[PDB]
RNA sequence: CGCAAUAGAUAUAGUACCGCAAGGGAAAGACAAGCAUAAUAUAGCAAGGACUAACCCCUAUACCUUCUGCAUAAUGAAUUAACU
RNA sequence: CUAUGUAGCAAAAUAGUGGGAAGAUUUAUAGGUAGAGGCGACAAACCUACCGAGCCUGGUGAUAGCUGGUUGUCCAAGAUAGAAUCUUAGUUCAACUUUAAAUUUGCCCACAGAACCAAAUCCCCUUGUAAAUUUAACUGUUAGUCCAAAGAGGAACAGCUCUUUGGACACUAGGAAAAAACCUUGUAGAGAGAGUAAAAAAUGAUCCCAAACAUAUAACUGAACUCCUCACACCCAAUUGGACCAAUCUA
RNA sequence: UAAAUAGGCUCCACGAGGGUUCAGCUGUCUCUUACUUUUAACCAGUGAAAUUGACCUGCCCGUGAGGCGGGCAUAACACAGCAA
RNA sequence: ACCUCCGAGGCUAAGACUUCACCAGUCAAAGCGAAGAUCCAAUAACUUGACCAACGGAACAAGUUACCCUAGGGCAAUCCUAU
């Protein structure tokens, strides 16, 4: 589990995954 | 080992979401480019340095145009990571011989005559 | 220690460039001609920049010398009187 | 001895010339003056860049001071006042603030106004009609 | 030892100008290409260096490949590739003499 | 250096500009050896450079002797009583041309650090600042956590 | 187009002095450093930017030579003058 | 044998304690043995304080692939393939560098093309460029460190030896705390002008270690990069080219 | 010896040779103490030497340490000790 | 690579290739005729050889310096332990 070089690291934070908002919380909606 | 990257056409491939998204059309393209340098050819491999020292690049921002042919993009695309390049913009149309000491590029990459 | 922490500015740091690269990538998948139609079309004007060069290269020679500037040298002489 | 130096004297006090108001030693002995000169001389040079930093951060620091007498943070200032198209530099935002109260309370009052323009017009649907401060002047 | 091309696609290459080094038969012969006992290519005639692929035919007289053909299934055939020379000037000009 | 050297504030003579400009070079002295050398400029000069320069400056009184016998010399004198000697020895008529006329056009202050660029008398004109400007009043001027 | 008292001979002298001896072999005669007048005051390569103001504020890892760069890793320098 | 002394009283002494003290003892005086030699109850012991080879003068300014040094101003080009060597602490050739000179193509580069048994590489029409080859003449460097990557050796580790492609360093400047090797940035001066680049954390042994802060609109700050007013030869080692010049003597 | 890795070809005499043991003796020690002399510290005279880049010469933690970074401390100045 | 696995000691002539120098080495159209270095020695000769295998080769030289002197340089495969 080695260190990256820094770049490295900013391309992997930057391209992180980001997931689609659901339109309306399941709790106070079905 | 670290190499020459050609890059795959597949990417330079405007879509229909694209041509929308930025001031262009497949049709009709555009003549010149103005291309500005704003990353340092330092730290990068020697066949980028000696692109910019040949598309008059060497300054910083400074911008300067081109031809719109493939024997430049070919250049271009080794590096496109250390410009940016915009399309000139003629709505005044070419100077004539009288006007080419009052010309002006404004930032919208429009070149104009008199201000 | 040797990890490090990629903040927020440097995540829109590198945004900036990508946006910038992309538009970099669209204004260069329409050329105004092709591969065939250039070919020529700037031949004349290379060959006159060449001669140009050429004509600067073979054009090295010794300057002048003229009997004039020997003989200003004798003004470090100049007197009134 | 066919050549001898006649004039060492007047190449030692071109050097302890710049010296005379050091402290120690190093300011009558060669071997140490031409050191401490030469490293005066270094720092001489290397330190208009600082001078250029440091009198922009003394502007910045009166302006913010300023700026906030009048409740108003420093970014609001400088960055609605450009939107205002008033090219006044730091210096003489600072010359403001200290020798003209009054005008700087102008300054301040139209940045105000500029940011409040600019909240009300983001706040609102669409591009109703601009804000009679915001309206931008071409050249 | 250096056992590669020294004379790539579209080049002038003039008389006896080696085209190609080589250890087995990478790049056999062509049309103006001779070969040395120790399988160097070289350049017969004056002209421009072309490389085909073309149908294999080994002489009779050899035995290693008259064989194999040999082995084969109906159309069947072993494709090879060659290196050639086109020749650029002709052989020759005829000028007056004499006007007797 | 800076700190290695004297210092002064900008100013000017006799606020100069403010009713009439006037000229503050009021004497010029050059002496220009007839034979020497290195009075060769200094020869040019005054041969064919000082007569127009005499002309285009009446203000400036400019004697010329020919007495120093081997070294040439000018002495620049001011109307705030400054001295002002510069070497012409050994130099061109170009240079020699450009230095008089540096020398008659500069106030004969001391050429030291000016601490400031610029120089305001009346520096004011709302008021200069104090940490009661911008800063309220409350009823009958009383102290925080005061009673009566 | 040789030196001018650390040069020119080593030389005022092969003396003084060193060595048992062979032998070695000098010096010199006509306001530099160091101090005193006047000890010092938080803080730090001793300076620079400055400042009304000496300190206080901000900046600032001595020099030469050797190792791939060397925080001084190591070597050399108390300092002045002359000779090199 | 111990203590003092260690620039000491002394370049081996002082105080005590000790061995011999009619003998192979100790000792004054003159003579002899002379340096690869003498003498030696052999310890490489001693031959005028320093003897595994005295001392002085001469050959001698010994030689030194080793250490140390090498003196005015300013500008400019300028760096890590390799081969042989009683050779790896060095030299010669090449490669690279510099100057002067001649000539005309040099670099980048698509399409085509390079075998049977993944990154890319080679080659050229055009195109962007202005450089490249050749000749004349010299010196200097040469088997460097770190980082990304692909391999071989040691685990796939030991911050490990080696080969290759690239970058940086030995050159400027700003950042990550200090920071040669990471990120940003080069062509140089003055300015009390301006715009930017990179750049902030999330959820065992002397003495913890910036202080703080959950919610006032996202922009601002930030270089020698760039723009601005003026001026311009005026920030690399070894090396190489050039412009000036202090002081002395002579005409 | 309480306890031991130590000591225990024949061949008188001798040894500042090496090892061991009995008995005694004693500040060697358990455990140091007092006094005297020299040294010492002060006054007066005479007066060196190694050493020395410059010093306006702090502590803790980190980096790779009086001097760098981040914290802490901090009016100046002798005299006698100590040795991290 | 003391990394990974094995052996060897006819003449003339355009043009080229090369073991990253040089020295060596290599291919060759046409044309004419037939089908491991240098120096040394013996030599009329046409040319000739061993060593140079430390194989770019001193013509012929080993063991050793505890008496030495000078110039200088100086995140463990196998494992121990706790959850
Ligand atoms: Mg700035
Ligand atoms: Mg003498
Ligand atoms: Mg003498
Ligand atoms: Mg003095
Ligand atoms: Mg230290
Ligand atoms: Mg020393
Ligand atoms: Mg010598
Ligand atoms: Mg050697
Ligand atoms: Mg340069
Ligand atoms: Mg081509
Ligand atoms: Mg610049
Ligand atoms: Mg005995
Ligand atoms: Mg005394
Ligand atoms: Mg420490
Ligand atoms: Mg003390
Ligand atoms: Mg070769
Ligand atoms: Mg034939
Ligand atoms: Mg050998
Ligand atoms: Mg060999
Ligand atoms: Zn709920």
């Amino acid at each position: 589990r080695r260190v990256m070089h820094f770049q490295r690291q900013k391309l992997m934070a930057v391209t992180e995954y980001i997931p689609p908002k659901p339109a309306i919380h399941p709790s106070c909606l079905p | 080992k670290f190499t020459r990257s050609r890059i795959p056409e597949k990417v330079f491939q405007a879509s229909p979401e694209d041509h929308e998204k930025y001031g262009g059309d497949p049709q009709n393209p555009h003549k010149l480019h103005i291309v500005t340098r704003i990353k340092s050819t330092r730290r990068r491999p020697y066949w980028e340095k000696d692109i910019i020292k040949m598309l008059g690049l060497e300054k910083a921002h400074t911008p300067q145009v081109h031809k719109n042919i493939p024997s430049v993009n070919a250049k271009l695309k080794v590096v496109k990571h250390l410009i940016r390049i915009k399309p000139l913009k003629l709505p005044q149309g070419l100077p004539a011989e009288e006007n080419m000491s009052n010309t002006c590029l404004k930032s919208t990459g429009e070149l104009v005559v008199q201000w | 220690r040797r990890p490090r922490f990629v903040s927020l500015r440097a995540k829109q740091n590198m945004i900036r460039r990508l946006e910038i690269e992309a538009e970099n990538h669209y204004w260069l998948s329409m050329p105004y001609m092709t591969r065939e139609q250039e070919r020529g079309h700037a031949a004349v004007r290379r060959r006159e920049a060449f001669e140009a060069i050429k004509a600067a290269a073979t054009s090295k020679f010794p300057p002048h010398r003229f009997i004039a500037d020997q003989l200003d040298h004798l003004n470090v002489t100049k007197k009134w009187s | 001895l066919r050549n001898r130096v006649t004039d060492r004297y007047f190449r030692i006090q071109e050097v302890l010339k710049h010296a005379r108001h050091f402290r120690g030693r190093k300011n009558r002995c060669y071997r140490l003056a031409v050191r401490t000169v030469i490293r005066a001389f270094v720092k001489c040079t290397k330190a208009r860049y600082l001078k250029k930093k440091n009198m922009r951060t003394l502007w910045i620091n009166r302006i913010t001071a300023a700026s906030q007498e009048h409740g108003l943070k420093y970014p609001a200032l400088i960055g609605n006042l450009v939107k205002c198209q008033v090219e006044l530099n730091r210096k003489v935002l600072a010359d403001l603030a200290i020798y003209e109260p009054k005008t700087f309370k102008s300054l301040a009052a139209l940045a105000s106004r500029r940011r409040h323009e600019g909240f009300a017009a983001a706040l609102g649907d669409g591009k109703e009609p601009e804000g009679i401060f915001s309206r931008v002047v071409q050249y | 030892r250096r056992q590669g091309i020294k004379k790539m696609e579209g080049h002038y290459v003039h008389a006896g100008n080696i085209i190609a080094t080589q250890r087995h038969f990478r790049w056999h012969p062509g049309a103006h290409v001779g070969v040395g006992k120790n399988k160097c290519l070289y350049a017969l005639e004056e002209g421009i260096v072309r490389y085909t692929k073309e149908v294999y035919v080994p002489h009779p007289r050899n035995t290693e490949a008259v064989d194999l053909i040999t082995r084969l299934p109906k159309g069947a055939v072993l494709y090879k590739t060659f290196v050639h020379v086109v020749p650029a000037k002709p052989e020759g000009t005829f000028k007056l003499v004499a006007m007797l | 250096t800076a700190r290695g050297t004297p210092s002064r504030f900008l100013a000017s003579v006799l606020h100069n500009g403010l009713g009439r400009y006037v000229q503050q070079l009021q004497r010029l002295s050059f002496s220009v050896s007839r034979d020497g050398a290195s009075s060769r400029g200094a020869r040019e000069f005054v041969e064919r450079e000082v007569i127009d320069f005499a002309r285009r400056n009446p203000g400036v009184v400019i004697y010329v002797n020919s007495r120093p016998c081997c070294v040439p010399r000018v002495v620049a004198e001011y109307l705030n009583g400054a001295v002002r000697e510069e070497s012409i020895h050994c130099k061109s008529v170009e240079e020699i041309s450009t230095l008089v006329q540096k020398l008659a056009d500069q106030s004969g202050l001391d050429v030291i650090r000016i601490r400031k660029p610029f120089h305001t008398d009346n520096p004011s004109i709302q008021g200069q600042w104090h940490p009661f400007t911008n800063k309220p009043t409350t009823f009958r001027g009383l102290r925080p956590r005061e009673v009566q």
